[PDB]
Formats: C-alpha cells, structure tokens, sequence
C-alpha cells in the first residue's frame, strides 16, 4: 500500500542511539588528546586542492575536520563559541564534555532517567562556578609596574604550550605595549599583522 | 501456469500508474493504520518529562526541538490521512499556537477507539453522531470548569506565574528567569486600551557565554556598524530618511550639455557648493545621527563627518519601519530638512560589541516606550532556536490570556473530569449511541497515560487513583511529577493553569479532523510526477 | 491456480492455506500449525486460525500499557486450562449403537460443503466405510487406518 | 498483497465479471456449429498441418485459449465427449446461456442461492417431464438407420452420410449377440490415402497394415487355414551369459549347424500339421505370428507354399479369433487340427510403399473391419470422427430402451412446463425458474439463426403452435415453418440429453458459487 | 492520443501469436487471391511451348525441368490453401501421373470465378449445387467423346505413335527417337495376360556424348568393377549368395580353445581345407561367376581366382532381388552349391567401360527377358533428369493406355466441346445454380487460351475460330502449334491423342480440390515453431 514518511528515510530507538552518539563522540576526543600541555604536539589537515594547514589550536583542527555526523557537531559549535569569547581553551572543554559522557555511558546503559543526570549536570555546574568565584583571589589597588607584570606572565602563560615556547619573555612585552596603546574600547583591528618572507 | 485477466469495466481503464482503493479494508483501515503509526512517533515527546528529537531535512541543516508542529512541518509525510493532521496542526499552531501534539494524540486516540466500533458493527454514521453529540457536551461543559480568572495583567508578579506552566512544558529545568524576561517584555511593550501585537517583540541571537548571562534590552539592536566616525552620542535626534544619501537625478536618461569652458570649471564647483549647503542646512536643524536606507557617497559621508553627523546605513525595508515607530519618527522621501514634529528623539546611541560580535544598541530609558528586543546568549545555534521558540510560545500564551483571561486546571484533572461528566452523561443515552459516547468518553484518558509514560510510573493505577480522587470529592487533582512513587497532588495549589480557550479550540479542531477522517469512503490517486 | 499449471477449486480451509506462498515467519507458522490441526482431527481448521488471530489482535491492547509477556502468558494458560475443565464438564454422553444419531451427526458435519443436496447417500456411504474400517486383529488393540479406504 | 507483492488477486464483481466475459466469449465463439447447416472451420498448427473438423471438442481443444474458466469448460466437453457421445457445442451453449441468465439478475441485486435453488429445482422438473415424455420403442433396423443419419447428417454431405449410415448399421448388425453389452474395440479403423470417398464400403473380416516379406509366396489363395499364434521363431539367447569353445574348424561348423536347431522342430511341427491337414495342392496355410521371423524360417515356410506374418499387434489376437474362430495358443505342446481356422479369400494389396493383407469371405464373423478412403489426411480425420460418432450414437440408442425426437420440441416443451410450474414455487425461486427456462430456448435460436431466418418470431411461432396442440412440434431448417420432429425422423437420446444437463446445472452451481481467483504461487525465476 | 482497447472476449484471449479471419474479405478472398497468385507462376509452363523454370531449393541444388510436380514440391509454400493445392496435385501424379498444371488451372480459374459469383451476391451452397451439377453433367457427356482406341499393345510401330503426343508436350523437337526407344523397352518386357510393372524399367546416367547416343539394353548394369581377375566369360551360371563369401561363425560370442602344439599347428591346415573343399565344390556345380552381397576375404578372393571364378559384390538389397528376378535364379542364405534348379541363365557377362566409367553389362540374347535398362546419354546433369522424367512419365502414360485403351482428342478440343455441351445444357436448368453452370462451362477456356499465349498468338481469335468450327459440324480440330497464324488444324490426321481415364481423374480431383477450398469460410491458425 502507500507508505507513511518517504521511502529511505532512517530511524532509531534510544539506548541503541545513545550509545552510538557516545561511540561516536568519544573518537572527536582523540584528535585533540595530544594537543594541550606544553610536551604536546600539532596536528596536520590536507585538503581536496593540496593545502597544508597546520595548527596547534583545536578550532582550527575541527574546521578543518569537516564532520557529517549530527553528534559530533556539538563539539565545533562549543568550540567556535569558547574561541569567539575568550579564545583560549578550545580542547579542555572538549576533553571533559568527552569524560563526562564517558562517565555518564555506563549510567545511561543500566537504566538512569535523563532528566536527573541533566540536573545533577546543572547543580554541579552552579557549585564549580561559585566555588571558582569565592576562591577567584583578586585585587582591588595595585601598584603601575605590577598590573604590566601580571599582563607579562599571563602571555608567558599562556605563550607557554605553543610555538614560540622560546621566545615567550619576547613577544610578552611587544603584546603589552600593544594592548595598552590600543585606547579605551580595545579595538582589535587597529593592530595591523605583517608577514614578510626572510 | 495460467494467468487472471483485468475486470472488464474500470480496471481495465485504470490506467497504470495510479492506484484505487474502493473496499473498506484497503481503504480506511489504511488510514486508520497510517494515523495510528503517525501517533507513535510523536508520542514520547508530549509533557515535559518528555524528551527531545532531531530531525534534518534535505537541506543539509541541524533542526533539534522539542514541539510537535515543527516535527510535522520538518517530516514531509506522503500520506493524505496523515496530511490532514498535519494541516490541522498547523491551523491550530496559526489560531492559537500552543495544542499539537495534544489534537494530535486526540484524533490517533478516537480513531483506534473508533476502529474497534468500526469492526465490531458500528457504522461510520453513528459513529459521526455519537462523536459530535460527545463534542456538543464537552463544549458545554467546559465553561462549567474556570474557577480561576487573571486579576492585572501588567503586574510583573502575576505574568511570570501563569506562563510558568507553558515554559516549564517545553524547557525543563530554567524556568523561572525565562518567565521573568517574558513577563519584563510584555511589561514594557504594553500600551494601552489592550490591542496587543504579536511583532513586538524582537529575538536576537548572539553566540556568548550561558543562559543567565542573558538580559532585555528597552529598544532595538542591529548587527552592523557605523559609517563615519561619531560613535557616543548622548543627546541624539535621529533624522531617518528613506531615500539613499546621495545627489538626486532624474528618473528618465538624460546627459549634461556643456560646451564653453567656464561651464566644464564651474560644473564640479556648484556641485559641492549644493552638497555643502545641503548638509549645512540638514544638520542645522539639530540633527545627531542620520539614518538612510540606500547607498551613499564619499563627499556626503565626508562631509558629515565634518560637522560630527553620525550615518547609520541599513536596508532591510523592515527594520527601518521598526526603528521609525519605536523613536516616533517618519520617513522622507527626499533629502529635505524635518520638522520638529517629525524627529526621533533617543536616550542613547552608541557602538559596542558583545561575544565578538559589532552591534549598535539603541538604549531608551523610558519605563514605557514602544517595542523591545531580547538579547540570546548562549553556545550553540539549537539551543538559541529552541530559546526563541520558547519565548515565541510564551508571547503567544500572553496574548491568549489577554484575549480571554478563563484559566482551566491543567495536569490532567481537567480531562478526567470531562470523561467522568460524558460517561455519566451517557448513560441515560437510549439507543445505539450510548457506546459512541463511552468511547469518545475514553478517549480523553490518553493524556494521563501519555504522561505517565512519559513520566515512568504505572499509568492503569495513576488512572485509578485520579477517578478514585473525582469520586471522591476533589475536581482540582492532577498526577505529580517531581516524585518517583505514582501518587496524586492538587494542580490550583501549586499552579499548573493552561488557557481555556487554546484547549476548546484545539478539541474543536480534534474533532473536525476526525470527523473529516472518518468522512471518507474510498481513495483514488494517480501518479506522482 | 497452483504453479504446476492446474485448478485448485475447494472450500477446505487447509487446501486454500497450502496454496499460498509467504515470506513472513507468522504465517509459516500459521500455515503450519493449520496443516497440524488438519492431520490431527480433520475437520475444524478455518476455526482455530479465526481464534488465535482474534487471541493475537486482543493481545496487543496490553502490550502498549508496560506490561510483562510472562503474566500474559500465564493468564492464557490459566485460562486455556479453565476452558479445558468446562469443556470436560459440559460433556454430553452420546451412544454408538444408534446409527440415526450418527446419520444426523455427520449430516450436520458436512451441511457446510457442496454435498447439502445429496447429503442423503453420502452419511450412508460415510457411515459404511467407518463400518468396513473397523477391524479387530490379536489382542485388545483396535485401530482405525484410512490406508484401506 | 501486503504478504506476497507479486501474487494477482480479485475480488467478487470483478471475478464475476471475468467469467461472464469468458463464458460469453466461448457462446459467441462456437455457435456456428450447430445443425447441419453450420459452418467449416480450418486449424492449423504449429508444424503446418491442416485439419478440417467440424466436432465441437477437437474445436475447443485446438483453439489457443489460455483461461482458468475455458480449461474447465474444455475438460467437462472432453469429459461428454469420451463417456456419452456427441454432445460438446450445446454444453457450452447451454452453459453460457445459463451464466448470462444469472448475471442479469445479479446485477440487479439478488443472491445466488435462490439461483442456485432454482436453478437446481427447474433442473429436477425438466428430469421429471423427460422421464415421464419418453416413448418406449423396439429399435428395429429402421431406427437405428434413422438415428445414424440424423447423427451423421451435421458432419458431411448427403451421399457420404448415408453411406456412412449404412456402414456404421451394417458393422453393428454383424458385432451384434444375443446378450451382453456391446463390446468395442472390435471394427478396425483403417485410412487409404487412394481413389476418392465415395468408395467407403464394409469389409466382412480383417485388414491388416502389413503383408509377406518372402518374394516367392503366395499372393492369392482360394482356401487356407488360419493359425494365430505369437510364438517366438527367431534365433533366442539363453538367459543365463553363456559361451562356445570350439577347437577346430569343423567342430565351429558342428557348432553352427547344432546352434540353429531349436527353431526346427517348430518349423517341423508346423509342416508336419500342414501335411496332415492339407496334404495335395489343393489348400493353403497362413500363419499369424505376433514376433518376428527369422529369414531361414521364413524361407523354409516359402518352400512349402505358407505364407506368414510377422510382427503383429496384440488387438489382433481377438478380432481374429472372433471372426475366423481359431485358437491363439502360444506353445506346440498339444497342437491340433481343431484350432486352426477357416478362411475364403486371402489376398494382399501393393499401394507403392506399404502392403496390405485383405482377408473376406468369412462363415459367421463377429468383428468386421470397416475401410474408410480419403484423398486427404484432414478428410480422412473428419470421416474417422464422424464415424466414430455415428458409432457411439448407436450404441447409447442401442443400450437405451427409449428415444427421444430431435429438433428443439423437447426444449419448447421443457420451458413450457416451467413456466407452468413457477407459480408453485414458493420465495424467490421464481426468477431463478424463469432464468433457466429462458436459457433452455436456446437451442431453437441458434438452430434458427444459422439457417438464416428470423429468431424472435420463429420463437413466437413455435410456443403458438405448440400450445394450441398437443404434439412434439419440431423446428424445420429448410421453409421455417413449424413441423414434426417425431413424425419425420429426427431423432436424439435420453441418458446424452440427461447428462448434458447434469454437467450444466454442476458447472452453473460450481461457478454461481467461486468469487475468488487467487494466484499466489512460486514465480520460479531462479538463475 | 487516444489509444482504442481491444474486445473483451476472444480478442483478449486470442493469445500472442495467433491469427483470427472471421469475415469472408480477410478469408474467402484471400485464399482466392492466394491461389490465383500460386496458379499464375505455373501458366507460361504448360503446353509443349512452355519454358522451363530454374528453382533453387534450401539445399544449394539446381533443378531445371519442365514438369509441374517438381516445381510444386520445390517452392516450400506456408499458405493453407496452397498447400492443400499441392496436395492434390501429388495426389493426381500418384493415381496417374499425366496431369498437374492442368488441374492447378482448372482450379484457379474456378476459384477466380466463384469470387465474382459470391461478389454479385450469390451464395456458397447454390454454387457448389451448380459446380457438383456441372462435374456430374461433364462426366456423363465424357466418355461419349471416344473417337480412337489401341489396338495392339505389342506393337512396336503402334505404341510408338501413342506416347509421342505425350513426349512431344515436354521434349518439343527430339521426342520420335526417345518414344521409339521407350516403346521398344515396353515391348522387351511386356509379358503375357497383360500386368504391366512399372518397376521393371531402369535408367543409367553416362556422361558421354548426346541424346543421339542413347539406347535400349535388354538386361541391367551396374556400376561397380570385377573383384577377381577373371575378365568376361561366354557362357557363365550366375551362383547369388546373399549371405557373405567367407566362412560362417556363430551368433553367440565364443572363442577357439586350442591345447599344445598340435591342435595349435592343426587348426589352420584344417580351416585352410575346409575353405578349399568348399571352393571346389561350389565350381564343381558348373558355375563360372559367383555374386555376393556382403563382405568377401582375401583366401576365398584367392581359391576363387584360382579356379576361375568371377565375383561380383554389391551392396544394395534391391539391386540382388532384381538380378535374381532377371535371370530366373533365387537368393540364397547360406554357402550352399546349387544342384540343377537353382543355376543360372545369362547369355554374355563382360566388363566394359564408356565415359571413363568402368561398369558391368549384363547382356542378354533373349529379345524378351523380365527387366530392362535404358542408357541414357548426355553433357549435363539437368539434361539427363529431364530425359529420365519424360521416360518416367511416358512409361505411365503407357500404363495408363494398357489400363484403359480408350482414346480421346487432345490439343483443345474435347474441353472446347465440353464447354459447349455444358452451356447448351445448362441454359435449360432454373433456379439459381444456371449461373455457376455457365461460369464451369467458362472455366473450360483457360486451356486454349493458356495454349494460345504460350504459342505467341492470340487468345480470343483461336476460341472464336474453334467455336464456330464447332458450331459448323466438326469435333476433333483443335488449335495449331507449327502454324504462325491463328488458324485451325484437324487433330486426327496429325495423331493428337490423350488418356481418358487420366482427365476424367483429373477432372473429378479438381472439383473435390474446389467443392473442399468453397466450403471453408474462416481460418484459425497458431505461431509459426
Ligand atoms: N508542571 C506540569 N506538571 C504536569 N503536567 C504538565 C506540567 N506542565 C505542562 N504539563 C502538561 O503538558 C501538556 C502540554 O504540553 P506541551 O506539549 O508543551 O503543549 P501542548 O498543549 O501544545 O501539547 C499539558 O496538557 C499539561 O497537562
Ligand atoms: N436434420 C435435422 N432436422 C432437425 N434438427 C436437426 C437435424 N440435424 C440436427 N438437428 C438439431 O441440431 C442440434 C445440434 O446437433 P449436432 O450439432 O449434430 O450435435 P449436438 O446436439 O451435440 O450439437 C441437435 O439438437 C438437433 O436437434
Ligand atoms: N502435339 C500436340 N498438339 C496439340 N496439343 C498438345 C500437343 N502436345 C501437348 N498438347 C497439349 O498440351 C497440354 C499440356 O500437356 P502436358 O504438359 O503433357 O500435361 P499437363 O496437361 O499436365 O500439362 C495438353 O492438354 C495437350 O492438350
Ligand atoms: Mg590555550
Ligand atoms: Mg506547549
Ligand atoms: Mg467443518
Ligand atoms: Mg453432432
Ligand atoms: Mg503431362
């Protein structure tokens, strides 16, 4: 007779379709598992015209990735949200969505109910986040070389696990000097990026 | 072997390609069983413990909510039996906008109950009569059911506690901050006189950080930038001009003449010297930030940014419109000075940017004012659509309250007592109807099941508990959620009211698509093309 | 009409069932337990079909409210074997030295097929050939073959 | 359909339509054969052999038709054909006439029970007037010549029919006893493709296919014994595997003249009873042998003057011993004089290739052989047919003790008596009774419209004729007018007619009642 | 476009394949037409003046005779009626063998004829009353058309002036020499109380010089060679064994046992005796040429030639009956010497060899005999069948005349006459089959006017010219063939006679072949395999 949907279309229970999203979001975590201390190493993308790209951050690997998968594309926009607000860990938030669907799998396949695993997600994360603001630790009147010494070795820090490891007491200086001559809003296009061969 | 012939009348002029189902059985069964396996699809997905689906069409995108209508608009079905549920899901999303899978679990339920009827003997005449003298009872019964009306409707402490129950439906969990910013909205757009608008309200999306990280904002917003150089402007008297900021020419394709020398000398010196005057006269009027709708040039932007003029291009041809009637302004068709009664006075105009991104925000510090736009945080584009359609349900519940201010006790009290009242009813029912109205009777025990299925507790013994409670005495006693054990609790204690007229209108429509389901007789179709 | 090439007219209800081809593993086991039921007794074999798929069709109003196969399997046992003592109550003796009895019986068997209007010769030739079967060999052993017949 | 996609299924109204169709197609089909003054059809198949019949049977059967309802109508015609005699157009008429006469009251809204009663009550009424309307008679020579020309008489044309006629009466007066059924399988069907048709005659004896082989014997003898036997004459192996072991040549000679020795003593015997019962040149010995005969025992025969034959079929172990009167032994164990037999004239017959062996002159033979010559093999076919129907028409008037005219008075008569018996019918019955009333005249319609006259007022005109007298009055097919059919000589049969319209009332309740044609059988496409 | 469907019925269940000509244009007509077609290819080739025809069959052959038989049997025709015609025509050559082409016109020209008579309006029944009535009428008023008669069958200067009208119809211009040898070989072996035998003429083929070469032989030949050295004997016994020269064995598989070395050195001096004695016995009977007709050895070949004994093998089971038949003698199935009845009674046995072809003459001094073989010369293949047909057909004409000695009028005059009595007859007759007598009595001149286009003259001058002669007072002239203009000549002073029996057989054959072809009206015909 007349079937219902349109022929060719594909369907899924639950638990089977669960635990398929979690096989299948567990191998996005093993492409940005060595990218992340300072030992770590970078990754190398080619594509279909012959392109090398090569970059350490984890944003760029999943550009370059091109998944398909409607799961696996959580990961990216995450991703592109952390590198759009503050631009730093890409991989960490990653790596632990990747753990606590790990940890959840085994919760989820002996018989849990959702919504008590989305409020216990919800109430943990309210508790890191004020426990993170109570043990934040932050001044209120500073000195003028102090406030230029904590800028310095947060671009060390931060410089640290990257490619000019060796030149991070460099490049913290000329960052500074050109974020604090930048005026009051911090315009970011104001800063112009020149790349001459030799 | 040996091979049958074609009838010798209408098979034979069939024609091939098309189809003909004139027996019963080929035919609404068919139907019947096409409607019944539509049902379950969208079954799991009803109260609020239900979860969520993600459906991607042929356009390659990412559509993961939770309603019903979208589900049935991205689905695209080849089944005319479950066509007109969708159509009646649509109609009842564009009257009132919050009763889909609710009509639709209603026709699945009266149509298996009326293919029982259907095999054991009853006719499908009957069966019409019986359903519609059920529907004429519930719909007079129905009014009989308020107990329950809205006081004030611009108080921010009574809004945000009736559509509590419609967010909490559809976002489980964060609520209440929902239900504010909804109530807080509607609040600053109210006018007066009632006459509420649905395109009031303004959703934007903007990839941030969490969802308390989300405000309102009592103005409007545009992600572009600014043209010139002015960006603080305190006092601002925007000038909005609907033609671009250019140098008018003639509509029909004419050239300059110039023959002599002077004229090739003095035609450029004119030029400016009319462009010069023009802005001089334009931002003599006291003008801050000229907003066009076109293309401009480079002399009139230069010579903005000389007298400080800021220009804020835009084309949208719908958005100005929306900026003109929230400053109170109009438009000019020409590049001629306004009046004084034609001027968009502002609070404060500047450019700032949030998550990476430029936006110019108009700021109004009026209580009161026209519209307001809401501003979305969050990391994902789903969870932002999920967010807005949210807050759309929630818009639309408010103005349903506005239209009739009836509460009716949601849960599931509501639709045990009607099925009490219609088995009670028709009892006293001679003839062969008595079993239609039993059956229509059972029909409305659907939602309780579904919910606690949805739930995870025995649906036979919260049944039983629920009649056992309606007997019993109490009317206003629906199934608990935030406890394991299926037990009952009161629904007009805690709170759970749903509008009235949505539901009437939504059982309306039930039960016109049932009826039209149960019209028909044979099916003939051809071939797709 | 059977692959082979002839006319398979009948009104048996396991002839018209042996001349279906299916592919779902239901109706194999239908066709296989009605072609069981036919060369067990012989007779009632529409019947039993009819029974177990309104058993089947009534059992799936359960199925979809949560509940447990082995308590439905277990309530049908209860109530097959409830059906099996009124069935054994409700017995009728009857005695074999009446042949009118026996006439009337077989004619009420077959007043279903085409033989409605010669009925009156063939319970007579029926009842003959059950009379010419019966044979009585050593011992106290009496079977009934139909490989004579 | 939702188990098996590929299986044709049909409902009621369109099964019905189907086999209305078909049965209406078959009517329109074969109905210019009816009566004499029918039609010729020529059939040709696959290998290019042309036959010119007019039976209704070999007609269906060699039509290419592909049809559930058709196979079934053929097998019920083969059926008639191979019990009764003739008797296959008017059965599918009739049966077309009866499914059209449901399908207009079907259509209308009834069911075909009450038909199917009616039907079958009208049935039992036409039983009852045949079997109170048949005339007893004494079957004299006139009457069978009769019946036997009114049989033949729609096959070929007047001489040829009558001579036919003759032969067929003549062959049955000469198988005929004083007791006992009549016995078939006695006259011989033999076809000369030589001189024309007009030279059919009876021969008082046996004709056989095959002559002597020897070209010094006999070709004609006045007077010679009859010896059936089917004894083996040629050199036979042991059954057990033996061998011979020679030394030198004259012990392999020995062994060769020794070998051969079992055969003469027969071939002795056989001379020695010849002398015996012979003895001068004024008698001659035929030797009938079923095997085959060595050339040196043929040989030895020739040098006597016998003439034998070899390899004959086992059919003429009866006919020969019916006709001569002699004995078929197998062994020489107690070979007598006494079981020999008696002939009159044995000649033999050259016709180019093939030879003949003509044996006449008989005392008191009881199975003749009738010789049937034809330019043609399709001629042949169809007077091998028709006598065979002739044949058959005589023995059911023969076994019967009664006759019934021909014609269509007998029909006229039928639906007479149920038109007056419809109001005696309680229900609805009466529909049912009209239906297989109208369906009875249809013999009269046809026999009408094939001699080309008119069929509504020819109808009228025998029902007035009829009901304003009390005779069989009959339907002519020369002037139209309303005759005798019990008067002139047309005649019929009694147990044909019946079973004729037993076969249609069962194949009217078999089809009144099947509403199904379900076809889910193996596609077999494998490979 | 609208396609029409076919009718429910027959046409539906006609099957693939398969044809249907129900109406009389697409059947009736069609045979007609088909016949007409058939009957026009064998027109120019009927009376001596017609041509010959070359038919290539399927077997790469050439066939280039004059006789209508093997042209009919060469063509492979798929057409019913056609077929049917040829089946007539093979029956009138079995019953006599003089009349083909004649009977294949006289039915076209009645079937031509009967088309019209059904076209006017007439029907098939007073037809076929009329055609019958014709026949009859004409068959009545035959044999009284008798003007000569045989009488001597012995005579050699009589039986030669009998078959030469005969001859002269398929050899035109040498045909005296080929009817006097053919006579004179009817003579050598015709023997007493009359019984002709037609398979007592034998035909050699010799490729050599012409048809002036050519003659009679009282004996036979063969075309084989002597075995022995023995060349040609005077007065020789011919000894026929149809058993094999060599020495018999058992049926039964056995094998020799010999035991030490004296039956090993005994057993071939014993075989090697036995085969001499048997040699000498068999020549000490008077035999001179032994004939066998199986497998010979090399020790027999050797005895014989050494006791001067011919041998002669051969391999054809009829060519032994035949030499036996010859010289008187028997067959024999086993080496057994004659004594006195079973010896030989040749004249001369010698092998000769003409064309560079050694054959075996078997000469005889008797005028009279048993069998004859008539040596036929020639250059070509073709030539040498034609010549063994025309003396195949002359043989049964003169069958035919030893059958009945009744003569009658060839040419055209006894059909001219018939044709006459049949429409002076016929004008006396009522009713509606007047018209199919005068249409038989017309068909009648297809012959003269067959016979007048094949000479190369007109047509309708020669039946006017023949009528009137008829009309005058004369029977027997017909047309003239040396003659260049259109004139009569009288046809018993030239000797113009045929065979009565033979036309009125032919004649009774044609009108069965035409009442068989008039009575069908409808063809059902299947797929071709
Ligand atoms: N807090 C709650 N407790 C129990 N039931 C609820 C609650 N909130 C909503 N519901 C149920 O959810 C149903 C509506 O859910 P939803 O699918 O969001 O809207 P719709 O009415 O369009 O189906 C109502 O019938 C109501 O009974
Ligand atoms: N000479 C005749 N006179 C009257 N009726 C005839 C004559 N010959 C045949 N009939 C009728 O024609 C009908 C058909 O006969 P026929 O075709 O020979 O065999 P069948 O009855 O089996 O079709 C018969 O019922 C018979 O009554
Ligand atoms: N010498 C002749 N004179 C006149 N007519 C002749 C002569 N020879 C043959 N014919 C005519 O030619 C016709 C053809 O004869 P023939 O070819 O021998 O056999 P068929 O008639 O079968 O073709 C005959 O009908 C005969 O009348
Ligand atoms: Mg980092
Ligand atoms: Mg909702
Ligand atoms: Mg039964
Ligand atoms: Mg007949
Ligand atoms: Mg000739």
């Amino acid at each position: 007779p007349v079937i219902l949907l349109k022929e060719g279309t594909d369907s899924s229970q639950g638990i089977p379709q669960l635990v398929s999203n979690i096989s299948a979001c567990q191998v996005i975590a093993e492409a940005v598992r060595t990218t992340l201390g300072p030992r770590g190493m970078d990754k190398l993308i080619v594509d279909g015209r012959g392109k090398a790209t090569i970059s350490n951050d984890g944003a760029t690997i999943l550009k370059l990735l091109d998944v398909v998968h409607p799961a696996a594309k959580t990961l990216v926009d995450i991703a592109k949200s952390q590198d759009a607000e503050v631009g730093d860990g890409t991989t960490s938030v990653t790596l632990l969505a990747a753990e606590f669907l790990k940890q959840v799998k085994p919760y989820v396949e002996e018989g849990l109910h959702p919504q008590i695993i989305i409020r216990a997600f919800r109430t943990a994360t309210q508790l890191a986040v004020n426990k993170i603001k109570e043990i934040a630790v932050t001044v209120k009147k500073a000195d003028k070389v102090e406030q230029r010494k904590l800028l310095e070795k947060c671009a060390m820090t931060a410089l640290s696990s990257k490619l000019i490891s060796q030149q991070k007491a460099f490049f913290a200086k000329m960052v500074v000097d050109a974020v604090m001559m930048l005026d009051d809003l911090l315009q970011l296009k104001m800063i112009g990026i020149k790349k001459v061969q030799g | 072997a040996l091979h049958v012939p074609k009838a010798p009348g209408f098979a034979q002029m069939l024609k091939e390609g098309a189809k003909h189902f004139s027996g019963l059985e080929e035919a609404v069964y068919r139907n019947i069983q096409a409607c019944k396996e539509l049902a379950q699809t969208t079954r799991t997905a009803y109260g609020p413990n239900g979860m969520n689906k993600m459906v991607i069409n042929h356009l390659e995108k990412l559509f993961v909510t939770n309603d019903a209508a979208t589900i049935l608009r991205e689905l695209e079905v080849q089944h005319p039996a479950a066509k007109m549920i969708v159509m009646a899901s649509h109609m009842q999303e564009q009257e009132v906008g919050d009763g889909t899978n609710f009509v639709l679990v209603f026709a699945g339920a009266l149509l298996e109950l009326a293919e029982e009827l259907l095999r054991i003997g009853l006719s499908v005449s009957e069966v019409i009569e019986g359903y519609e003298i059920a529907c004429r009872k519930a719909h007079e019964i129905l009014p009989n059911l308020v107990c329950c009306s809205a006081k004030n409707l611009r108080d921010i402490d009574e809004v945000s506690s009736l559509l509590r129950t419609s967010i909490m439906s559809k976002q489980y969990g964060n609520e209440v901050f929902l239900a504010k910013l909804i109530a807080q909205a509607c609040v600053s757009i109210f006018p007066d006189s009632g006459h509420f608008n649905v395109d009031n309200i303004r959703v934007c999306k903007i990839l941030g950080s969490g969802i308390s990280s989300s405000s309102v904002l009592h103005g409007m917003v545009f992600k572009k930038e600014t043209e010139g150089d002015v960006t603080s402007v305190k006092d601002a008297k925007i000038a909005v001009y609907s033609c671009p900021f250019d140098g008018m020419i003639t509509e029909t394709k004419g050239t300059v003449l110039i023959k002599t020398a002077e004229e090739l000398m003095n035609f450029s010196k004119g030029e400016e010297n009319l462009m010069d005057a023009q802005v001089k006269a334009i931002a003599d009027t006291g003008a801050n930030v000229v907003v066009t709708g076109g293309k401009v040039a480079d002399m009139a932007l230069h010579y903005a940014n000389k007298y400080n003029i800021m220009l804020v291009r835009l084309n949208s041809k719908w958005d100005l419109r929306r900026l003109c009637k929230t400053v109170g302004a109009t438009a000019l068709p020409r590049l001629t000075p306004p009046v004084l009664e034609e001027m968009g006075h502002c609070d404060s105009v500047y450019l700032s940017e949030v998550g990476d991104t430029q936006v110019v925000v108009f700021k109004h510090e009026k209580e009161d004012g026209a519209i307001s736009t809401i501003v979305l945080r969050g990391s994902t584009d789903n969870l932002m659509d999920d967010i807005e359609r949210a807050v759309d349900d929630g818009v639309n519940t408010f103005k349903v309250l506005t239209r009739d201010k009836r509460l009716v006790p949601g849960g599931g009290a509501t639709e045990i007592e009607l099925a009490k009242q219609i088995t009670s009813y028709g009892e006293t029912c001679p003839g062969l109807e008595q079993y239609a109205i039993k059956k229509f009777a059972e029909a409305f025990e659907a939602i309780p099941r579904a919910l606690a299925e949805n739930s995870g507790v025995k649906a036979n013994e919260v049944i039983s508990k629920l009649y056992a409670v309606h007997q019993e005495g109490n009317k206003n006693v629906g199934l608990d959620i935030e406890a394991e054990v299926p037990a009952v609790k009161d629904m007009l204690e805690a709170g759970i009211l749903d509008t009235y007229l949505g539901k009437y209108w939504a059982i309306k429509l039930a039960t016109n698509a049932a009826v039209t389901v149960l019209r028909v007789d044979q099916i003939i179709m051809a071939k797709p093309a | 009409l059977d692959p082979m090439g002839g006319i398979v007219m009948t009104n048996d209800g396991n002839a018209i069932l042996r001349e279906i081809q299916v592919q779902h593993p239901a109706a194999k086991s239908m066709i296989e337990i009605s072609r069981t039921q036919d060369e067990e007794v012989g007779d009632g074999t529409t019947s039993v079909i009819i029974l177990a798929g309104e058993m089947l069709s009534v059992a799936e109003h359960f199925l979809e409210q949560q509940m447990h196969p082995t308590v439905v399997i277990s309530a049908y046992r209860k109530a097959l074997d409830d059906m099996i003592s009124t069935l054994k109550k409700i017995s009728i003796p009857v005695d074999i030295s009446d042949s009118d009895m026996m006439l009337n019986i077989i004619n009420s068997s077959i007043t279903t097929k085409a033989i409605s209007r010669w009925s009156s010769l063939a319970c007579n030739i029926a009842l003959d050939a059950v009379k010419m079967v019966q044979f009585e060999e050593n011992g106290r052993k009496e079977i009934d073959i139909k490989k004579y017949a | 359909k939702t188990l098996n996609p590929k299986a044709e299924v049909a409902r009621a109204q369109a099964a019905l339509a189907v086999n209305i169709s078909a049965a209406r197609g078959l009517q329109d089909v074969l109905r210019t054969n009816l009566g004499p003054k029918g039609t010729m059809k020529m059939l040709v198949s696959g290998a290019g052999d042309i036959k010119l019949t007019k039976d209704g049977n070999v007609l269906l059967h060699e039509m290419q038709i592909q049809h559930p309802t058709a196979s079934l109508i053929a097998k019920v015609a083969t059926a008639q054909d191979d019990i009764t005699g003739d008797g296959t157009t008017s059965n599918v008429l009739i049966i077309g006439e009866l499914l059209k006469q449901a399908d207009l009251y079907i259509s209308e809204g009834l069911h075909p029970r009450i038909i199917t009663e009616g039907f079958e009550a009208a049935k039992e009424k036409a039983l009852q007037f045949l079997e109170e309307v048949k005339v007893s008679r004494e079957m004299d020579r006139e009457t069978l010549i009769d019946v036997a020309r009114t049989s033949l008489r729609t096959k070929v044309h007047a001489e040829l029919a009558d001579v036919l006629t003759e032969a067929v009466v003549d062959s049955i007066l000469a198988i005929k006893k004083q007791d006992e059924p009549i016995d078939l399988f006695m006259i011989e069907i033999m076809e000369m493709k030589h001189k024309s048709e007009t030279d059919t005659s009876l021969i008082r004896g046996l004709v056989l296919d095959h002559g002597a082989r020897h070209p010094d014997m006999k070709k004609r003898v006045e007077d010679a014994y009859i010896l059936t036997c089917n004894v083996s004459l040629e050199y036979e192996k042991t059954e057990v595997n033996s061998g011979f072991f020679y030394k030198s040549a004259e012990e392999r000679e020995k062994l060769v003249k020794a070998e051969r020795k079992f055969i003469e003593d027969r071939v002795k015997k056989i001379i020695e009873l010849k002398r015996k019962v012979c003895g001068d040149s004024d008698k001659g010995f035929v030797v009938i042998n079923q095997k085959g005969i060595d050339p040196f025992s043929l040989d030895a025969l020739s040098k006597e003057g016998i003439v034998a034959l070899r390899r004959a079929k086992r059919r003429n172990m009866e006919r020969l011993t019916l006709a001569c009167g002699g004995v078929a032994l197998n062994s020489f164990d107690d070979l007598s004089p006494d079981c020999l037999g008696h002939a009159g004239l044995v000649y033999e017959y050259t016709l180019g290739e093939e030879k003949f062996t003509f044996i006449e002159k008989c005392n008191n033979p009881r199975s003749v052989t009738l010789l049937i010559k034809g330019p043609n093999k399709h001629t042949l076919t169809q007077i091998k047919d028709a006598v065979r129907d002739g044949l058959r028409a005589v023995k059911n008037a023969i076994d019967d003790g009664c006759v019934v005219p021909g014609a269509g008075a007998v029909e006229v008569a039928m639906a007479e008596a149920l038109i007056k018996h419809k109001p005696s019918v309680k229900g609805r019955a009466q529909l049912g009774v009209q239906a297989f009333a109208d369906a009875l005249l249809i013999i009269p319609k046809v026999l009408a419209q094939n001699s080309g006259f008119d069929l509504q007022e020819t109808l009228v005109k025998i029902q007035a004729e009829h009901s304003e007298s009390g005779q069989l009055v009959g339907v002519d097919l020369n002037t139209g007018e309303p005759m005798v059919a019990a008067e002139v000589g047309v005649w019929d049969n009694y147990c044909v007619k019946k079973q004729l319209l037993h076969s249609c009332t069962v194949i009217a309740t078999n089809i009144l009642l099947v509403d199904e044609i379900m076809r889910a059988g193996m596609s077999s496409l494998k490979g």
